[PDB]
């Protein structure tokens, strides 16, 4: 429910469930594999 | 004809007119009609598209608004105390719509108005000054009106066994809330209320004391009391009934009220001392029929 | 539950507010309509109606004498008989007619008027007299070379009694205003007088004197608007017989 | 191609040969009333070529010392010709208006005028808590002069007045200005003899420099009404 | 032309120019015209796609905000006493909106606008400090505005038979509610109201006295009372009107005032002593026209 | 009837809620609208236009004075003229613009300025002059090799009166704040100076003195936000007749 | 909005724009012109 | 959200983008070009 | 009218709640979203690092 | 009355056209210049500025 014109008064967002974990556990350059020896 | 007119009537072009047998401008008032004289006969007029609405002054706009029809102080203390037996903290009011002028005056403009009633209570409080006035606040009582039709029991005590009002209807409303509203049907026995009844409300022949009542206008009473107990301390009571009709139909027009009104049971009139508004001069004295009072003194 | 919130102006009441409210008589049945002359829709029909304008509102003239002007034979050429001041809303001839006492229950009006005049002598009377309409601006006229300058109507008695001189509307706004200020430029009107055109002839038998009645009227052009209370009348004191509806 | 500019209205025409523009107040053209908006019924009279041409009113001397000055304009037309014998038999007036200026000089002179048309140029007064009076801004003809023309005599200022429909008359580059004034007002017509619906104020922001040429430089206004009518004929009065 | 602008110009990318007979950046004030020299031929720019708005600042969005239009306070107690023989718990109120500077300067960026008035009407009450202040609370008061256009009756008392209000619209409201909203309509005579007219209100030829007097600015008057009796103490009651205007169509842009205003019924001007904002000096005085005043000291 | 339950904030008055509201007059007809020139529809077609900058706003310069700038014939190459703060939220020559007298009711500004210069010397006075824009960063340049190594413009003064310096939007926010201090990196724009490129140059019998006129206004892609309450006029007392309104 | 059972509660009925000013102004037997003389 | 029968009683109407800075910008006869010389 | 009725925890205030609410600044144009690195969608994406 | 009025430029010249406003189809070469058949009219320059 929102009746006001401008469209921030709106109730809160909670719905984006995407996620990307690998721009803080894995930013490197290289793609590591898995149980392939890194370095 | 019957025309639906959201708007006024414009103004067509007009042109030189010097016909002989035809006379637009000539009348004659003694057959009872209004000149038909239009202004684009009477004159040489331009064209004007008049966009000018008529809807603020239909009937049903021009009565439909709330207007102040009764008003009543009481005193909400213990009244047992002296030599009476009766708590007496209520009033009883005969319902009539002619006490007041103003509403009054703007009802007389017909003879027969048909319409709904809405109604609504305003109540007012106050602490009365006397010795041991120490204000402490406006206590929220809760208020009883009850509709009582003609015939029904009327309550003669705060604490009467009338008040059940298992067949009247009640509302109870308290002083703190928004006015108590609610709607009166058209509730006369005939098509129409009668503003004026040229007539006498009894068939036997009594010398005087029953022309110009209306039969019919015997709506009944209304009884308001106070639903506590009373407190030690003795506050005045104040209540404002506004009525607004709706869905109204209105039938013969009628002169406009021009003395004052003396009483609410008659049209009995006596005027002013001197003009304005008075039994020989309605209007106001000019010096002679040859004097502008305001002229532009160029 | 339906989340919600209050307003300004909640709990308020208006008294021009327009909303359903409950009833009190559930399932009750008025009383069936029948047909009755004369139904009114809107008060513009009425202002539409003539009636008589207190012309000779003077003090000696008592009654009746208020309604009707004398007329009488004239012994100086292009003489004035009388002048009409062209308001509603302060004390003068039109405040008597039905159309000054519904306009003034609102404060703005435009459109045109009517004034019919109707004249009541013997039928061996004869007359012509010129009904002039003085668009504001300046002082009325007083002569009858200055007054035939503005919009006027030449009225010849004969089998019809009664002419008709429009008021045309001609006005700078498009609505004017019932003011207390009669000098002003959003409230002044005009003005209307009547001179002897040529002279009231009677035989030698005949009454010298004569009376017009004269009426005034919207015409279908007219509208008001901003609905107030009317001047016209106000209480003072409870009625008699108000008091006693309480016991 | 722009700078020189020939204006005919009637029997009247004005030439001139170092204009700048033509100012058109507001992307507008004067224009009879139409039947859609108008109000009093009684048929106009529309005087075409006796009101509709160029008055040209008194010269003022631009000094050093000069503030400037100003025309309440109808006002200033009220007492001349046919446009003012109509002004004074009619209760209601339209019209628009057409101003030109007048000033020139030599190619060592210098000093630049604000030509610039206040609509509703309602007058002020300072230091002081009572109004204005009607001879303070019923000059006529002659016009007034202005006694603080940085604050436009209002309380406003000088600076912002360019938002107002204005010209230049820089004496290095030209010597007219030329403004067309639509008819401004709320009302469909209006009672000519106690309402201004515009102001032409002249005012001298760049002072005037002789240097050594020729010292008597005046200053010529001329108007001409646009698509007057006329309603409600009466008596005149003055 | 015109164009629907919901964001600002884009800026578009430029190259080198020179060219003969182009002069973008030469212009021409005499003629009247603000110059049409665009960034993009003052110098060298890039291209950027630029998406802020222009809502914000729309005419209706910049005056369509609830001011301050009238306040005022007035004593609720018994004045029947002395010499003063009219109860007097009311006050009557000519309409204006040139009352408070800010709403003012505001409005008179324009000479005409057309709206609708949205009135807010918010009650503030406090007890009178005087030898027996023993603080009880502040009472639920039920208030009524009454709106009196030109012509009509005038209330001279609290308890004047003028506040019945059958034609003139009212609203009751109480102190302890929400403030009472209301609209008025565009209610001039003419087809937008005036902020300033040049002539004046009279056919007459007075010397002084209607000078910038507009006949349509005569919208009446506000009257508010007290509907409840007087308690035994006294009490302040402060009304506050604050009107938001609606449905915005503005004419004419206007200088905007610099001097401070001195009355509501004129434009009349003094200033300052000293600048800024005074007569011979809008803008602060700087040294000389080589002096920055706030200068980075590097 | 419908469950509902009331929220925080109910009951509250904002001055920038946006609701219908109950009609005090039911069925008014308002006057109808007639065409009126000049319609404003957005405050930023106003900004737009140019006014008069005080550049001479210095202690001896009073009224007109204050709005010209004399230039007058060198004795010393490379002269600088004058300069401009470039400001619009305290007391400087462009706080006389209707730009800034608009601008001044919003708190944030983007988009790019124009300042239009005027020569109002005589036809035979001949000059050039070159004005600058300076990003801000630093001090402002009192020499004009410094003052050249910004956004420029050569004016030469000829049969077209007038020279536009458009001041580019050099910012790295996207918008920037009318804030108290002037020294900030959210509110410093830069600095504007004049200097003489070649001299005035006047026959022996001209004026050896002549002035400029100085104008300001935004551009199509500048935009205002956050609206305040302009610094440019307050109440301290009840005006004239503002108290008689009660009586 | 009107969510009462009985319709007399219902809101007012300010809509009836018709109009017949002839049964005040012309209520006569014979129907008069314009501009023929009246008797 | 209107439920008043006068139209007036509504919302604001803050919509109108439509925009003309021609009128105050160049409100002359003849249209001043771009990069032509003006007069 | 419509009738309605008030429910147990009308007028509360609780700091969980989610709702709309009146816009202080009508018309109010945000300044555009630039890209910036390290957006985070979901807490867990933050205790997996180590 | 009808007139032009002249700004001295680059074009040296300029022409007050009289135009033909008259009552009669013909005038005449009277020797009465008062007469109604023969006056014309008059013509007169001011200083503009
Ligand atoms: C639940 C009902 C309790 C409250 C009852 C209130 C009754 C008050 C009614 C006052 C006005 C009634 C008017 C009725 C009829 C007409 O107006 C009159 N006959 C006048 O013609
Ligand atoms: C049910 C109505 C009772 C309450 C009535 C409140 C009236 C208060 C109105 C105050 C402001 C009215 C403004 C009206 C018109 C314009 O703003 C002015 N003419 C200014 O141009």
């Amino acid at each position: 429910i929102n009746f006001y014109k401008d469209s921030y008064a709106a109730s809160a967002s909670k719905q984006d469930f995407s996620q990307d974990p690998s721009k803080f556990t894995e930013p490197v350059a290289d793609a590591l594999k898995a149980g392939a020896p890194v370095l | 004809i019957e025309e639906v007119m959201k708007t006024v009537a414009n103004t067509v072009e007009s042109e030189i007119r010097a016909e002989l047998g035809v006379i637009p401008s000539l009348n004659a008032a003694e057959t009872g009609a209004t000149s038909n004289t239009t202004p684009e006969e009477a004159i040489q007029t331009r064209a004007v598209i008049n966009q000018h609405g008529t809807s603020e002054t239909l009937v049903e706009n021009f009565l439909g608004r709330a207007a102040l029809v009764m008003m009543k102080d009481f005193e909400y203390k213990n009244h047992v105390t002296g030599t009476q037996k009766v708590q007496q903290n209520f009033f009883k009011w005969t319902i009539n719509t002619r006490s007041y002028v103003q509403l009054r005056r703007k009802f007389e403009l017909f003879t027969y108005i048909r319409f709904d009633s809405e109604i609504t209570i305003v109540p007012t409080i106050r602490l009365y000054t006397s010795t041991g006035a120490s204000y402490s606040g406006l206590p929220n009582l809760t208020l009883q009106a009850m509709f009582v039709p003609v015939g029904a029991p009327t309550p003669k005590s705060q604490d009467s066994y009338e008040w059940q009002s298992a067949c009247n209807p009640s509302v109870f409303f308290k002083i703190d809330d928004p006015p108590a509203r609610m709607t009166i049907p058209f509730m006369c026995i005939n098509s129409a209320y009668g503003m004026f009844y040229d007539g006498f409300a009894g068939f036997e022949k009594t010398a005087n004391g029953l022309y110009g009542i209306n039969p019919a206008n015997t709506m009944g009473n209304l009884c308001i009391r106070v639903v506590n107990a009373y407190q030690p301390v003795q506050y005045t009571i104040t209540i404002r009934i506004y009525l607004k009709p709706k869905h109204i139909k209105a039938w013969v027009p009628r002169p406009p009220r021009t003395m004052p009104y003396m009483s609410i049971a008659n049209t009995n009139y006596t005027g002013h001392s001197s003009a304005p508004n008075n039994v020989n001069a309605i209007v106001g004295n000019r010096t002679n029929i040859t004097t502008m009072p305001n002229d532009i003194v160029t | 539950g339906v989340p919600t919130y209050l307003l300004p102006g909640s709990s308020q009441f208006m008294t021009t507010d327009d909303h359903s409210s409950a009833p009190a008589f559930p399932d009750f049945s008025p009383t069936p309509e029948i047909h009755i002359p004369g139904r009114v829709h809107n008060m513009l029909e009425l202002v539409q109606v003539e009636s008589m304008m207190e012309i000779n509102n003077v003090a000696g003239s008592s009654g009746m004498e208020r309604l009707r002007v004398e007329i009488s034979v004239q012994t100086d050429m292009d003489a004035l008989l009388f002048n009409i001041p062209l308001d509603i809303q302060l004390d003068g001839p039109l405040r008597s007619t039905l159309l000054a006492n519904i306009a003034r229950y609102y404060t703005h009006w435009s459109g045109s008027m009517e004034m019919t005049f109707m004249f009541c002598g013997s039928f061996m009377a004869t007359g012509k007299v010129i009904l002039c309409y003085t668009p504001p601006g300046g002082s009325c006229p007083t002569d009858r070379e200055s007054a035939m300058l503005g919009t006027h109507i030449v009225w010849d008695f004969g089998l019809q009694s009664s002419i008709t001189l429009v008021i045309p509307w001609i006005s700078g706004s498009h609505f004017r205003m019932f003011n207390s200020d009669a000098k002003s430029i959003n409230a002044n009107v005009g003005y209307v007088t009547c001179f002897m055109q040529t002279n009231l002839i009677v035989p030698k038998e005949a009454a010298t004197s004569t009376y017009i009645i004269g009426f005034a009227a919207a015409k279908n052009d007219f509208s008001l608007r901003l609905m107030r209370d009317s001047p016209d009348i106000g209480q003072s004191q409870q009625l008699e017989g108000a008091t006693a509806a309480f016991q | 191609s722009d700078r020189v500019l020939q204006l005919k209205l009637g029997n009247s025409a004005i030439v001139t040969q170092e204009a700048a523009n033509m100012c058109c107040a507001y992307g507008e053209w004067p224009s009879y009333l139409p039947d859609n908006e108008a109000t009093a019924i009684d048929k106009p009279t529309q005087p075409e070529t006796s009101t509709d041409r160029f008055y040209t009113l008194k010269s003022v001397k631009w000094e050093g010392t000069s503030t400037g000055w100003w025309w309440k304009l109808p006002d200033a037309l009220n007492q001349t010709g046919m446009f003012g014998q109509n002004v004074q038999y009619h209760y209601l007036y339209r019209s628009g208006f057409l101003c030109h200026v007048q000033c020139n000089a030599t190619k060592f002179h210098q000093g630049a005028l604000l030509v610039v048309a206040i609509p509703e140029h309602q007058l002020g007064k300072y230091n002081t808590g009572t109004s204005a009076s009607f001879d303070d801004v019923m000059k006529g003809k002659t016009g007034g002069v202005f006694t603080h023309p940085y604050v436009l005599d209002d309380g406003t200022s000088l600076a912002c007045s360019l938002i107002f429909p204005h010209q230049w008359i820089n004496l290095r580059t030209n010597n007219s200005a030329t403004i067309m004034l639509p008819w401004m007002n709320c009302a469909p017509m209006d009672f000519a003899l106690r309402h201004n619906q515009w102001t032409l104020a002249i005012i001298p922001v760049v002072p005037l420099n002789t240097s050594g040429g020729t010292t008597m430089v005046p200053i010529t206004v001329s108007i001409a009404p646009m698509c007057c009518e006329f309603n409600g004929l009466r008596n005149a009065i003055t």
